[PDB]
RNA sequence: CUGCUGAUAAGGUCUUCAAAA
RNA sequence: CAAGGAUAGCACCGGUGAUUGGAGUUAAGUCGUAACAAGGUACCCCUACGAGAACGUGGGGGUGGAUCACC
RNA sequence: AUUGGGCGUAAAGCAAGCGCAGGCGGAUUGAAAAGUCUGGUGUUAAAGGCAGCUGCUUAACAGUUGUAUGCAUUGGAAAC
RNA sequence: CAGCUAGUUGGUGGGGUAACGGCCUACCAAGGCAAUGACGUGUAGCUAUGCUGAGAAGUAGAAUAGCCACAAUGGGACUG
RNA sequence: GGCCGUAACUAUAACGGUCCUAAG
């Protein structure tokens, strides 16, 4: 614009928002305060399992779960696999992600690390799904 | 040995009374790697005829390029529409720091070491126009001496 | 640590170890890209990235080099004075096991590397075990003595077929090297300088 | 010399002359006139020395209260000028001061840079020779 | 020479390629 | 001199709350057809009133309006 | 977007005016020297960065020498 | 977040402090800061530096080094 | 002022039909 104008009101940079906000909130549980500490992957507990319908083009039944994390946020998370052992009450370990079909879902469940069982009957790209090597 | 290389092969189409007429358009850059380079864009129902016509146009329109020590003499900005391409001289050894249409133009022209940056749009025809404008607007250090009555680029 | 299908890799890239021993073979004289999908169309018009990657792979497989080592050597050479197209070639060719090959005391480059790792090779005034030491022309790289009596020493001492840039003083196996290899001694397997530009982009 | 039209000038002395020169170059006009200031006189003297203009000529009124400078551009036989472009650096408001270490080189030495360090306006090469720098007025190439 | 005259379920092909003769 | 205790009223911030307002997202729901052609009453902007709803009408303002037309 | 962007139709000229403070501002002379340029001095800890070398089988790494930036003071320059 | 500040601003005598000082005291005055951002709210140890960038600079203040503050929370003091 | 039917889980009826009155 003008040197004087920028001297008076400098350039303000646009803010940046995260894609997985619920993974960066930590609850102290003694003082009951929530602080912004970044964490890659976080443990939660599921409340309701079921299926959703993909948005416009896709047509299927995709497995979701309403999981409440170690903090006080409840998120809808897609279970990445064919078949699951979720029983409406279990402990899962969510990581970042974004399924395009289901709106509102912005997290995935790591398979075969904790209570949730791994994905057997898989020999290709198994290291992502948590499957023991056939050997 | 006028080498040629294909820069873009688009699939353009028009609509008629029922159906679509589809034609391939090719953007070819022809250069002898010694100072002569041209560009040609052509459209045809098939790729071979499109390439033939594009090569014919490129050979019909050839421009003369002058090099200094294998590079460009002075920093320049070529403008063509919304595409602005910045060229900057480089010392011998850096090689071609160009990518895409600019890289094709520079290699086929014959330059060895050039710094380049596409500051605007990324449409190959307009980038090529900007690059050609930048190289054509260049001033040799003998034309300026003739103009200003200096002594053949002496201090 | 190296591949065990040098035939497959030579058939893919098209360039062998400058002798065509892995191309002539004893069967079928195959000079096609491996796999079932070898005799198909779409041969030329390799992208710039594709041809740069192919040339880089040929270069860093001709000597048995890990890409990380390649980045390390390039970062080493890049800062000095200026256009080092005459220096980085010496840098790439100065490998110890490579010098053993051009000395002629091993049938193959990786066999020479195995001997170097096993410790049948000496140096100017010390001993060397790692097959990556950067050498400089002038060091008396004298071969071991207890390795001259091993059941496989014949082709080793048959070094009369030697490169002119490694001088042995034949029958003495002194094996020094002066008059650094030229682009003539670095054949057309990889003779290009925009792999330098590719590593300039991908390595600061 | 006699004139007929009124003569006006901008408040900014470097960019007034630059606008006049650039417009004359683009329109193929040869002779132009403007109000005379000593900065403009010195800058035109160095332009004439460097060979970007044919002549510059100052004139004074009969009452010695007004001075105007008229200069002509140097066109070749085929009528294309020696000036290719002008760009002003030290505009009003934002004044550009550069030491010797950062004295610019315009178009790899083809053009000239006008620098008014301490001894009036001064070309880039002679400023480098004298090892001293200062205010940078305009780029002319 | 001016009456009236409203609506049409969802997802979708179709360019394979110029290396060249 | 003074940490702390008791009492008391203001100041700022946070969570939650029956009930309630709107919003976004939703492959195949109901009612109309407001807008895009002169969209069948040209459209759009401000404003006031009214109506199931898109919206209708009055006041002012624009062409970012179709036809028209001149030898 | 200071270097390095825009505001007729794409986001963006306040409905228009009178305007304090601020920003910018005609020509010439003199003084001082607050900005500007330059010389000397003090300092900007060590480690880190870059260049050279030595030692670890070479490297990573360790060590060693050189290597800026700003501030203050003092001495000059006077074009803006 | 548009007013904030009553030891707050200034003067006289005395006391106290290693020292100057509303640091404290008694007397006399109403001043001090603030749109060039006081005050309020939120957040944070600062720096040499790490990572990134062609550069201007963006970002974190790992390890280590300089300085500051703390030792369950809040006060007081002896020795020196 | 009434009565009847009506929306792709149920529920309800934005909507439609009709009788009467001076107007519901
Ligand atoms: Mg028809
Ligand atoms: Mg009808
Ligand atoms: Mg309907
Ligand atoms: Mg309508
Ligand atoms: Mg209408
Ligand atoms: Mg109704
Ligand atoms: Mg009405
Ligand atoms: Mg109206
Ligand atoms: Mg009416
Ligand atoms: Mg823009
Ligand atoms: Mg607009
Ligand atoms: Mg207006
Ligand atoms: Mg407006
Ligand atoms: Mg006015
Ligand atoms: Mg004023
Ligand atoms: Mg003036
Ligand atoms: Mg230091
Ligand atoms: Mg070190
Ligand atoms: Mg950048
Ligand atoms: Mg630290
Ligand atoms: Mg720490
Ligand atoms: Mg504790
Ligand atoms: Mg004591």
């Amino acid at each position: 614009a003008t040197i004087a104008q920028l001297i008076r009101k400098p350039r303000k940079k646009k803010k940046v928002k995260s894609k997985s906000p619920a993974l960066h909130y930590n609850l102290n549980l003694l003082n009951k305060k929530v602080t912004n500490v970044y964490s890659p992957l976080k443990r939660g507990v599921c409340t309701r399992v079921g299926t959703m319908t993909p948005k416009k083009p896709n047509s299927a039944l995709r497995k979701y779960a309403k999981v409440r994390l170690t903090n006080g946020f409840e998120v809808l998370t897609y279970i990445p696999g064919e078949g699951h052992n979720l029983q409406e009450h279990s402990v899962t370990l969510l990581r970042g992600g974004r399924v395009k079909d289901l709106p509102g879902v912005r997290y995935h469940i790591v398979r075969g690390t904790l209570d949730t069982v791994g994905v057997e009957k898989r020999r290709q790209q198994r290291s992502a799904y948590g499957a023991k090597k056939p050997k | 040995e006028f080498e040629e290389r294909i820069v873009k092969l688009k699939r353009i189409s028009k609509t008629t009374k029922g159906g679509r007429n589809m034609r391939f358009s090719v953007l070819v850059v022809v250069g002898n790697r010694k100072g002569k380079i041209g560009y040609g864009i052509a459209k045809a129902l098939e790729v071979p005829n499109a390439i033939k016509k594009a090569i014919k146009a490129a050979h019909n329109s050839l421009h003369t390029i002058e090099i200094h020590k294998g590079s460009i003499y002075h920093e320049v900005i070529g403008r063509s529409g919304a595409s602005r391409v910045l060229l900057k001289p480089a010392p011998q050894g850096t090689g071609i720091i160009a990518g895409g249409a600019i890289r094709a133009i520079i290699e086929l022209a014959g330059y060895s070491d050039i710094y380049t940056k596409n500051l605007g749009r990324n449409t190959p025809i307009n980038m090529i126009h900007a690059t050609m404008d930048g190289i054509l607007k260049q001033l040799s250090p003998r034309r300026v001496a003739i103009l200003r009555n200096k002594n053949l680029n002496e201090l | 640590k190296y591949t065990g299908s040098i035939f497959k890799r030579s058939r893919r890239l098209g360039f062998s170890l400058l002798e065509n021993n892995k191309e002539f073979s004893k069967g079928k004289k195959r000079k096609t890209i491996p796999g079932q999908h070898g005799n198909r169309f779409r041969s030329s018009t390799m992208s710039g990235y594709a041809q740069q990657l192919q040339e880089k792979q040929r270069m860093q497989y001709m000597y048995g080099i890990t890409d990380k080592q390649f980045r390390r050597l390039f970062r080493l050479v890049l800062k000095q004075r200026g256009n080092l197209a005459v220096n980085l070639f010496r840098v790439l060719e100065s490998r110890l096991d490579n010098i053993v090959y051009r000395m002629g005391f091993a049938p193959t480059r990786r066999s020479a590397r195995q001997l170097v790792n096993h410790g049948h090779v000496l140096l100017n005034d010390r001993t060397v075990d790692t097959p990556s030491i950067i050498l400089n022309p002038g060091d008396k790289v004298r071969l071991k003595a207890k390795t001259i009596k091993i059941p496989i020493v014949k082709a080793a001492s048959e070094s009369g077929v030697v490169s002119p840039f490694v001088e042995t003083n034949n029958k003495t196996f002194e094996g020094t090297y002066v008059r650094f290899p030229e682009r003539s001694e670095l054949p057309a397997g990889i003779n290009e300088s925009y792999v330098v530009e590719w590593y300039k982009r991908l390595v600061k | 010399i006699t004139t007929t039209k009124p003569i006006k000038a901008h408040f900014d002395p470097v960019a007034d002359l630059l606008t006049k020169i650039n417009n004359a170059r683009k329109a193929k006009l040869m002779t132009v006139t403007t109000i005379a200031s000593k900065l403009k006189i010195a800058i035109l003297e160095i332009l004439v020395k460097e060979g970007y203009l044919a002549n510059f000529q100052v004139l004074e009124n009969k009452s010695k209260t007004k001075r105007i400078v008229t200069f002509n551009l140097k066109y070749t036989q085929r009528r294309i000028p020696s000036i290719n472009g002008v760009k002003q650096i030290s505009k009003p408001g934002l004044r550009i001061y550069r030491p010797f270490e950062k004295l610019p080189l315009v178009l790899n030495g083809l053009g000239i840079a006008i620098i008014s360090t301490s001894d009036g306006v001064m070309t880039d090469k002679v400023a480098r020779l004298k090892k001293i720098g200062g205010e940078i007025l305009a780029y002319v190439w």
